[PDB]
């Protein structure tokens, strides 16, 4: 292995919950383990490609400080509760949905207009508060796919979480093979915020890696 | 990094010679890295006198 | 300040203050470090005998 | 294996006898004919008798009456 | 002869039971304590800030 | 310019403004002139052998 | 144990025993000189009519509360005239301002009151009293290393020390390196230090 | 040691830094005050807080 | 310099012979210990949170980060009492065995100290280290004796 | 990938026969340095590099001594050896023989040179003899190695042998020891911006630049593969 030493082989990951995970890997090399660890969060976060909420145009006042009229619902609230719904779109760009009922006051995410494409992964997603009235309201809001995750006081607009990633740490164990006990084994503890697997949200980093490991040497195979 | 100095001690010991180490070998480290890139570039015997 | 024109002369900060990047994780740590060539001795008792 | 040591604690109050139980169960344990009534983690006999008493199953009554039951059986 | 199998039969051992250890002046209960020991294969034992 | 021909190779740059004018002492005879009286072949009895 | 009040300029004085036997442990200074029966004269320049005189006395501790002795820091003119009148001068114990005339004896160095312990340290002025004194009891520890290279700082007697120290080899009487081995230095002499019949 | 003082470093800042007035839920806090956008030198980072 | 015009003063008087040995000695240590609090309050100034940065009225006098004050800040090591002596005098800081000398400590480690100066600062710490020394002995005999008491 | 931009090295600039300036086309960021700093590790720790395994000298046997003509120690001479740089062909583990005399100064060239090994520094100093009659002789066996490893590391390896006369040492085995990786935004005009990398590679010049970094990127591709496990 001209120190290429080997690859961690035990890959047990415990998930407390589905939002909430933590994954064990094997002994990998002296420092493999954290520069590896690093490098796959640093991957993880600076791209996490996904589909969410990007703006909406509700009927109303259009300042920050508006009024919630009776809904209890304010403008911040309401934006909160929406921007983290997951909305995802099938294959399509950029989706907007509109939804409109009475004042019941209890806000689902099955409310709004179930579009094919646009998928929420919690379909009693809180978007806003309960209502003091029986009356209607528009939301229009769009659901967009992104890679990583945006921010939206530049692009305008309430928060682009793109990225349906929650916790995510890699923590750097040790152990030995017979009596070499300097191997530097990464642990990662993530806790996600849904719709995605943890184990296909690995693979798929390990391939867009694998596919850019084709630049420059292009991870040259040889016999 | 080479040697890793646990600032919080420093201030303690009322000791700048920690400091003052720490810039005047600065200083000479850095002297001989342009003597040495001076030698490498192979410069003039009278212009690394100079 | 003799030592601050020093190492400006020696292309050196003045103060010796330097930014660096991490070496777990490359991230540039703030507080622009001032460091040098800082000696270092060894003490008569040693880890092996103890 | 156990961090902190409260909960048996709790469960005696005077903090003198837990470990004086954690003692006794392990060493009946270790003698043996004793069966753990937790489920075993590759943990020690004594972590086991801890964890048994902090559950709320060993104490100094029950095991007094395990041994005078299976006195009177023989 | 020392086999890597023996390691790990010490190492199971310690697993069980952990170790105590004491500080250099005898002032206060405090030096002494006990805590899960584990083999560092260091020249000194090396205890968390904590104590 | 001190000739300094064993230092001729080897000379370090000074920091001492006050131009020095007492050289430092042996340092080494302490004991010597002692020993030196103690051997001291005086013509009359004062110190040493005599 | 405590500061001896006529031991300004004699003993060493953060180089001390850092144990038990603490204050028992003291040095001569770079230009301590002796007396006659028993004693020690710390040698001191004369300072006569402004110009501190490099004439320098080795100076007891009966006559040195005599004459005016000068701090060490003296910015003196060319012609060895004191800079400032108003000079803190020491005579009797008790340094203060004292006129260009009012000194009567000049200083010996700066180095002149610790021994070469505390010499190799340097930028001392900018150092914890306490944890000074602690390092130097600490310096006497060292042991040679596989590689011996001069620490980047030098304090300038380092050479001298290396010198004084008498393990190296010296050209006694040596005028040119000819067969110099593994351990055998065949060394030649010119003619003029070739002694004769040498 | 130092513990408090890295705590202090988090619960305080400079005066106000780059974007000391940015408004959000706090999911992703990690992730921008590890990177950009804000850091503990900024004052009053609105925060939704529960 | 002021503390220098007024201790002059008082060494005129008592050459005048209007203030006696005594006299004049509490008058110039009194003049000592004013320019000594008044240094303090003039260094804690220079080196309080006090500092301009950028903000919108460009005047943030606020919290620095200078190494000897954020760590008097935190608390975790040093005072400033140490920044006292670091950047200007460390006070009077006399005494051989109990009493006081004649010229007092008017340096800095940023400014270098007297050659007497530390000289007279050498007896205090010696003194310490062997008095906890011999006072460890005198401490566990008495602990020991409330020991054979519990 | 979604316009990934993939890279590729280019403007490979060798700034020395062991260094050399290495860039690639532009990449997205929060990787770069990352991947960078990866590849750096990689080829730090598989470094596979030729260096000096065995040593057999024939006026110095044992351990440490002096002898007529000789100048610098047993560890000495072995350190002024090490302080030449050996890179070996496919085959490792060859054998070097220095063997010279005479008065002239030492340099590399004196040394038994085969075709499965090769010299650098022609002019590295070995502590040239001051005596004529002084004959300099010993044949090293040179390995490849990857990794440092203690000189009392190979104690069982050989018991009965590496008897008096037989020399073994330590080692660090890390062909490069010099590389740096920076990360700089640059080389995306046209699509979205991406960072331009330059590499600074510095090694003993046991291997190539472009090779090693091949193998270290290859190295860690094939670690992020069982990433995916």
């Amino acid at each position: 292995s001209v120190t290429e030493f080997l690859k961690p082989r035990l890959v047990d990951i415990e998930q407390v919950s589905s939002t909430h995970a933590k994954v064990t890997l094997e002994p990998l090399e002296r420092g493999f383990g954290h520069t590896l660890g690093n490098a796959l969060r640093r991957i993880l976060l600076s791209s996490m490609p996904g589909c969410a909420v990007t703006e909406v145009e509700i009927d109303g006042v259009l300042h920050e400080y508006s009024t919630k009229e009776g809904v209890q619902e304010d403008i911040l609230e309401i934006l909160l509760n929406l921007k983290g719904l997951a909305v995802r779109v099938q294959g399509k760009d950029e989706v907007i949905l509109t939804l409109n009922k009475s004042g019941i006051g209890p806000v689902t995410a099955a409310d709004i207009t179930h579009d094919g494409d646009v998928e929420i992964v919690k379909p009693q997603h809180v978007i806003c508060h309960l209502t003091d009235e029986n009356a209607s309201i528009s939301m229009r809001i769009k659901v967009q796919r992104g890679r990583g995750y945006v921010p939206a006081s530049t692009r305008i607009l309430v928060d682009a979480c793109y990225s349906p990633v929650e916790r995510i740490a890699y923590n750097v164990e040790a152990a030995r093979v017979e009596q070499r006990t300097d191997l530097d084994k990464l642990v990662i503890e993530m806790e996600t915020n849904g719709t995605i697997d943890p184990e296909e949200a690995i693979r798929r980093a390990a391939t867009i890696l694998a596919e850019q490991l084709e630049a420059f040497v292009d991870l040259r195979d040889v016999r | 990094v080479d040697i890793v100095l646990n600032p919080l001690g420093v201030p303690s010991r009322m000791n700048i010679g920690q400091i003052l180490e720490t810039h005047l070998g600065m200083a000479a480290k850095g002297i001989g890295d342009k003597i040495n890139a001076m030698l490498k570039q192979q410069q003039e015997v009278a212009k690394l006198r100079e | 300040a003799e030592i601050k024109e020093l190492l400006k002369l020696g292309d050196l900060p003045t103060s010796g203050q330097i930014r660096l990047y991490d070496g777990r994780t490359g991230e540039q740590f703030e507080r622009p470090v001032t460091v040098g060539y800082m000696y270092m001795l060894k003490l008569n008792h040693l880890v092996d005998d103890k | 294996a156990r961090v902190t040591v409260q909960d048996a604690v709790e469960k005696i109050g005077n903090r003198f006898d837990l470990v004086l139980v954690a003692a006794r169960r392990a060493r009946q344990m270790q003698v043996g004919g004793k069966d753990p009534l937790v489920p075993e983690e590759n943990d020690k006999t004594t972590v086991i008798a801890l964890r048994e008493i902090e559950e709320g199953l060993i104490n100094n009554q029950i095991l007094d009456v395990r041994e005078r039951q299976e006195q009177q059986e023989q | 002869r020392e086999e890597a199998v023996v390691w790990d039969i010490l190492d199971e051992v310690i697993r069980e039971h952990p170790v105590l250890l004491n500080r250099a002046p005898t002032l206060h209960r405090l030096g002494i304590q006990a805590f899960e020991p584990v083999l560092i294969e260091g020249k000194a034992i090396q205890l968390h800030p904590l104590v | 310019m001190v000739y300094s021909y064993t230092e001729k190779k080897r000379i370090r740059k000074d920091f001492g403004k006050r131009p020095q004018v007492l050289d430092v002492p042996y340092l080494l005879s302490i004991q010597l002139d002692s020993f030196q009286k103690f051997i001291e072949q005086d013509p009359e009895g004062q110190y040493g052998l005599e | 144990r405590d500061v001896h009040p006529t031991h300004y300029g004699r003993v060493c004085p953060i180089e001390t025993p850092e144990g038990p036997n603490i204050g028992l442990i003291n040095s001569l200074s770079v230009y301590a000189q002796t007396n006659e029966y028993g004693f020690l004269e710390t040698p001191y320049r004369k300072v006569t009519d402004g110009v501190v005189t490099d004439e320098i006395h080795y100076l007891s501790a009966i006559e040195e509360g005599n004459y005016v002795i000068a701090q060490a820091n003296s910015n003196l003119d060319e012609e060895g005239h004191f800079v400032e009148d108003l000079v803190t001068c020491r005579s009797k114990g008790e340094s203060s301002l004292f006129s260009r005339d009012q000194v009567d004896y000049m200083d010996v160095s700066t180095q002149q009151v610790v021994s070469v312990g505390a010499s190799l340290i340097p930028f001392l002025e900018h150092d914890d009293a306490n944890r000074a004194l602690m390092g130097a009891n600490m310096q006497r520890q060292a042991v040679p290393t596989l590689r011996a290279d001069k620490p980047l700082v030098g304090t300038g007697m380092e050479r001298a020390v290396a010198v004084d120290s008498g393990v190296t080899a010296v050209a006694k009487r040596g005028g040119v390196v000819q067969y110099v081995d593994a351990s055998r230095i065949v060394i030649k002499v010119n003619e003029d230090e070739m002694y004769p019949g040498e | 040691q130092d513990v408090v003082l890295g705590l202090y470093y988090m619960t305080r800042d400079c005066v106000n830094a780059k974007g000391e007035g940015m408004v959000l839920t706090g999911p992703k806090e990690a992730e921008r005050l590890y990177r950009s956008g804000l850091a503990s030198l900024h004052a009053r980072v609105k925060v939704r807080i529960t | 310099s002021e503390a220098e015009a007024e201790v002059a003063e008082i060494q005129e008087q008592f050459q005048s012979g209007l203030v006696t040995a005594g006299e004049r000695y509490n008058k110039v240590i009194d003049i000592w210990a004013a320019a000594n609090d008044r240094v303090s309050k003039a260094m804690m100034d220079n080196l309080q949170t006090e500092t301009v940065i950028n903000r919108d009225g460009q005047e943030e006098k606020q919290v620095s980060f200078n190494s000897i004050y954020m760590m008097a800040d935190s608390g975790a090591r040093g005072s400033a009492a140490q920044i006292r002596q670091l950047a200007g005098m460390r006070g009077l800081m006399a005494k051989p065995d109990g009493s006081i000398i004649e010229t007092p400590i008017t340096a800095n480690f940023r400014e270098g100290l007297n050659v007497l100066q530390y000289f007279i600062s050498t007896h205090g710490a010696r003194k310490g280290l062997a008095d906890t020394a011999l006072k460890t002995a005198n401490s566990g005999y008495l602990t020991r004796r409330l020991v054979d008491v519990a």
